[PDB]
């Protein structure tokens, strides 16, 4: 009957999403509460929920899966809320101060135009590693590996003993120019490792050269500190899940979504590569969906249990920043350009004791939804509690009614905490929280677009929080988007983007090819020979890892690329090779010509400085094998009047100081072409789509809805 | 716009960063001055009205009875009439030797006192340091600020000027 082949996953603060793709592209989606202390438990439960719609067992499916992609949010959250581990740092003696000085930069990282110049706005955050947990070793290696000041190994032994004594929970080692010559930094690491053995303590050590061998020491050290600070807690998670699944009969190695939009292996020790894996899942699904349906300019908007994630897909592509910042930290890993604000369905609603103003978040309730769920033990109300008071949520359909949500719990806790301290009704208490959030999310989405120089009418807005379809009206109202779309699978949209991700392996090797403009055709063939070699050395790496994953070389599609620049420069360009093979003089002329071409486009024709000569800085090799991508429905459209079968009664719905009996519709029972006039709520097992009075929706043949102002 | 207790925290150097950014990045609250000056008033131990703050512990003030405008310390000392330089009626310490400069600077980081002098200016009653100048030798005392108090209250604030004698 059915062969299930691809699985995507968003392990979130609230729900763990599963997205199953079968051989013909047909899919089904599962939801379960996360089990953040061991995400395997929720993964299994969600799998069994999704698979049960196909009347199929978790056992039977796992034997057929050919690949799966994991994405999540546990690590990213730990960084943002500075809830990492008491981590310590060893750097070169005399330069212990550089972490906490933040290279000056980090007193204005990610500032809008206006605050970049408003001087009194600049502010330093706490350093990831405080000064009393930094130490210094006496060593110095220069920009080409020469050891000017040899490592005085004694200072490394005291460095270790100091941080062991300080009860550090991990130790990071960053020595200048170690990417070039890691001898001294790896001796330090070994010496530290020795001292932790003697202490009996459980302290892991991170050499920056072992993780992020790249220039710019503030970037490298921040990124490496991330492995100690935030990655380590969720290090258990990918081996707990992978073990639980091979135990259960999977024959593949999981992949993870990584910061540049591509997948990497679950085995990699650089978990910081996988830190924005969940959000990037959503951006990739929206990218995929656009390609099928020709939407080239899409603004992505995701609302989860904890935050509101937002990115722009500009002419078919996402933007990837090279040496980016994130959470006001310089980092060495390539990142997809996104943005968020820390509010979601579970964000906690508190009143300033002195101002008596409402502050949403920044923390969330997570898989515990709020007070409305009796067994959650949550005492502070959450935005989800206002949903219940106002009639947004159905008390008896959280997770299909598998979860008991009591409205009167929400009403009593809203009154005591918010309504009565503010002299308002529970209706007006709840409606003012939702109204503030509506405007706060709306002004952010409008401004990230304004900032990048675009009008909202140049884009189509994909909305897919899983709790975002509850406020699509809110943050979109009057922005002037060309169209606003709620796809029917909105709740597992990132896990949708993960099952949609290309099966691709990438491999890199750096190089030192230096050519003047005027060169004889023998220096020119020598250069083409050495690049030609590196592609072959890389080509066997791509194919060798695809063999260990059960793929013969015939199924692998190969794409060579290289990195070039004018001779004296600091940054280079990736260039897709027009030739798969190089070799002969004129081909090296093609590779330079191609470079020149893109440099004109990337910058300006008159930026070109051929007279400086050329420098080839690396070589690249990509490897694609085919995979069932999720098939977007193409249903025949019918009448605008929806069937009587889809009516499920009404709920008391309160918006602008008014109560109305809002119709209830079963999402799956709606047909292509129907229309729904507000006030109405559209419900399925795990998505609630809110259309207040004053709005309208219609459904198309691709199970996409469309919000109109009306 | 801003809560009163939040403008207090701002005076006490204890305001939270969110509201500090809010105050900076958005249009100013027309009401600030009247809330501010009232916040300072209730923290003085003398009931004479404050007209304009000159420093953290220094004010232009309206004598409750005579209605004269004067410069006043927080402690009580009236220096002079408000149109005069208060520093002319204050006490001054001049750092003009390496020994005195090296009391507030490590050597080498101190200025050289044949080029630059530190002139500290104190209230006579409480020893409070209201202002420190850093000019050259010979350089006059500096009359920092001569405010157009009438126009401020009358044209920019929409307030009556406080009663005034000479
Ligand atoms: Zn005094």
């Amino acid at each position: 009957l059915r062969n299930v082949q691809v699985l995507g996953i968003d392990a979130g603060g609230t729900m763990t999403d599963t997205f199953f793709v079968d051989q013909d592209g047909d899919f089904v989606v599962g939801k379960a509460q996360s089990t953040p202390q061991n995400e395997a438990l929720g993964l299994i439960a969600s799998s069994e929920d999704g698979l049960a719609n196909w009347g199929m067992s978790l056992h039977e499916a796992l034997a057929q899966l050919q690949t799966g992609v994991y994405s999540g949010t546990a690590m990213l959250n730990r960084v943002v809320q500075r809830k990492g581990l008491k981590c310590g740092l060893i750097v070169n003696r005399g330069m212990e101060d550089f972490h906490r000085m933040g290279r000056a930069v980090q007193s204005h990282l990610g500032y809008a135009y206006e605050d970049r110049i408003h001087l009194n706005t600049h502010r330093y955050d706490p350093p990831l590693v405080p000064r009393h947990l930094t130490r210094g070793v006496v060593e110095r290696t220069d920009m080409i590996g020469t050891q000017v000041i040899p490592l005085r190994e004694d200072t490394a032994r005291d460095a270790a003993r100091d941080l062991i004594a300080a009860d550090a929970e991990g130790i990071v080692i960053s020595l200048l120019h170690s990417y070039k010559n890691p001898e001294n930094e790896r001796r330090v690491r070994d010496i530290v490792l020795e001292e932790v053995e003697k202490s009996g303590k459980k302290i892991p050590v991170f050499a920056s050269a072992d993780y992020y061998p790249v220039r710019k020491e503030t970037h490298r050290t921040n990124t490496t500190i991330l492995e100690g600070y935030a990655a380590e807690p969720s290090r258990q998670t990918l081996s707990k899940i992978s073990n639980a699944f091979k135990e259960r009969g999977t024959k593949f190695d999981f992949r993870v979504m990584a910061t540049h939009g591509g997948t990497i292996s679950w085995k990699a020790k650089e978990l910081a590569r996988t830190i924005v894996s969940g959000p990037i899942g959503g951006v990739i699904g929206a990218k995929y969906l656009g390609e099928v349906l020709g939407y080239k300019n899409i603004a992505c908007s995701d609302i989860g249990g904890t935050s509101f994630d937002v990115a722009l897909i500009t002419q078919g592509e996402m933007t990837i920043k090279n040496d980016p910042d994130m959470a006001r930290l310089v980092l060495s890993l390539p990142l997809v350009a996104m943005d968020s604000v820390g509010a979601g369905a579970g964000s906690f609603i508190r009143l300033d004791p002195y101002t008596r103003a409402i502050k949403l978040g920044p923390d969330s309730a997570g898989y515990r939804v709020g007070v409305c769920w009796k067994e959650s033990g949550i005492e502070t109300v959450t935005i989800s509690d206002c949903h219940m008071v106002l009639g947004y949520l159905n008390p008896d359909n959280f997770l299909g009614g598998a979860v008991k949500l009591d409205r009167q719990r929400s009403v009593d806790a809203i009154k005591a905490q918010i309504a009565d301290p503010l002299g308002l009704s529970v209706e007006d208490a709840a409606a003012g929280v939702i109204e503030l959030l509506d405007s706060d999310l709306r002004d952010y989405l409008r401004s990230m677009i304004s900032g990048k120089g675009y009008s909202p009418a140049s884009f189509v807005c994909f909305s897919y929080g899983g709790a975002g379809p509850v406020h699509t009206y809110g943050y979109t109202e009057g922005l002037g988007f060309e169209d606003v779309i709620v796809p029917a699978w909105a709740a597992g949209f990132s896990a949708f983007g993960c099952a949609a991700a290309d099966f691709e392996y990438r491999y890199d090797k750096s190089l030192d090819i230096n050519m003047p403009t005027e060169t004889p055709d023998t220096d020119k063939e020598k250069a083409a020979a050495t690049l030609q070699a590196a592609w072959e050395e890389l080509t066997k790496n791509v194919l060798e890892e695809f063999k260990l994953n059960g793929y013969s070389a015939d199924q692998v599609t190969l794409q060579p690329g290289y990195r070039m620049q004018y001779r004296g420069q600091l940054n280079d360009l990736e260039i897709e090779s027009p030739l798969a093979q190089a070799h002969t003089a004129a081909d090296w002329d093609q590779l330079t010509d191609a470079f020149n071409a893109t440099y004109g486009r990337v910058y300006a024709a008159s930026a070109r400085s051929p007279e400086l000569g050329y420098s080839v800085t690396g070589a690249i090799m990509r490897g694609m094998v085919p995979i069932p991508k999720p098939k977007i429905p193409k249903e025949p459209e019918e009448g605008e009047t929806p069937p009587e079968s889809a009516k499920i009664g009404t709920r008391k719905f309160y918006r602008k100081k008014r109560w109305v009996d809002a119709q209830l519709y079963h999402m799956e029972s709606l047909r292509p072409g129907n229309r729904v006039m507000g006030p109405a709520v559209i419900e399925s097992d795990a998505t609630t789509f809110v259309v207040p009075d004053g709005f309208e929706t219609w459904l198309d043949g691709h199970r996409l809805f469309h919000l109109r102002e009306v | 716009a801003y809560t009163r207790s939040k403008i207090v925290d701002l005076v006490d150097g204890k305001i939270d960063p969110d509201t500090l950014h809010q105050m900076l990045s958005t249009p100013k609250d027309p009401e600030r001055f009247v809330t501010y000056v009232e916040i300072l008033q209730e923290r003085m131990p003398w009931d004479d009205k404050i007209i304009l703050p000159l420093g953290p512990k220094l004010f232009i003030v309206q004598q409750k009875v005579s209605k004269k405008w004067t410069v006043r310390c927080e402690c009580g000392h009236d220096f002079c009439d408000w149109k005069d330089n208060w520093k002319l009626s204050a006490r001054v310490h001049v750092r003009d030797t390496p020994q005195k400069m090296e009391e507030i600077y490590p050597r080498l980081m101190a200025p050289t006192p044949s080029w630059q002098v530190i002139r500290e200016y104190f209230c006579p009653e409480c020893g409070t340091l209201h202002d420190v100048e850093a000019p050259t030798p010979w350089y006059p005392v500096i009359h920092d600020f001569s405010p157009d108090i009438e126009g401020f209250y009358q044209e920019w604030l929409g307030l009556p000027v406080p009663e005034r004698a000479d």
